[PDB]
């Protein structure tokens, strides 16, 4: 697998945009481009990636869009509590599209340059430890853990 | 804001970037 | 292994989802 397909999924406002953005260009504020060819554990790879945009809506096309993801990020922000709540909706959402329950995925806790919090970090490693699945608090404004959650993402490939 | 076509000259890596923006852009205006 | 067409500015959505699809679809072979 040199090439890799990579979904960001998660509630509006919460920074999935911006953390592609801070992964292409990358730097902090596009569509300019969606891809990037990294090096991971010794291998090369190309990743590209859907960046979610917009209210959920019934569409047949979204979902073949989002079942050629082989990996996805769930990214609620630590200062939205309401953005933590909808997680298991999102990863219902993936497993029902992808359909399997073993999809590789990675939980991200975005905005944690931001001093007041609503989300505290066990009760989110608590909630990834019991999906399986890695967990990553990440920055877009300081570019802190943003590489770290794509490259996480692209090891639970690996690993499947 | 709908990608520009690649081109007949566009290489395979051309069709890659392209297609990845094709991806997000099929995706918004669902 | 056939290299899809990119339609023109006519080309409805759905023009762009087949292409996107054979894209995907051609990409995938000659990789
Ligand atoms: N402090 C901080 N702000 C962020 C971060 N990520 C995104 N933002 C802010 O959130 C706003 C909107 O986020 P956006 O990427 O559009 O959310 P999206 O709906 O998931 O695409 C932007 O104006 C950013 O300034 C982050 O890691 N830290
Ligand atoms: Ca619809
Ligand atoms: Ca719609
Ligand atoms: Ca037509
Ligand atoms: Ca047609
Ligand atoms: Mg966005």
């Amino acid at each position: 697998m040199t090439e890799y397909k990579l979904v960001v999924v998660g509630a509006v406002g919460v920074g999935k945009s911006a953390l592609t953005i801070q992964l292409i260009q990358n730097h902090f504020v596009i569509e300019d481009s969606y891809r990037k060819q990294v090096v991971i554990d010794g291998e090369t790879c190309l990743l590209d990636i859907l960046d979610t945009a917009g209210q959920e809506e019934y569409s047949a096309m979204r979902d073949q869009y989002m079942r050629t993801g082989e990996g996805f990020l769930c990214v609620f922000a630590i200062n939205n509590t309401k953005s933590f709540e909808d997680i298991h909706h999102y990863r219902e959402q993936i497993k029902r599209v992808k359909d399997s329950e073993d999809v590789p995925m990675v939980l991200v806790g975005n905005k944690c340059d931001l001093p007041s919090r609503t989300v505290d970090t066990k009760q989110a490693q608590d909630l990834a430890r019991s999906y399986g699945i890695p967990f990553i608090e990440t920055s877009a404004k300081t570019r802190q853990g943003v590489d770290d959650a794509f490259y996480t993402l692209v090891r639970e490939i690996r690993k499947h | 804001r709908r990608p520009r076509c690649p081109g007949d000259d566009a290489s395979i890596e051309d069709l890659h970037e392209y297609w990845a923006r094709l991806w997000n852009y099929l995706y918004r205006v669902a």
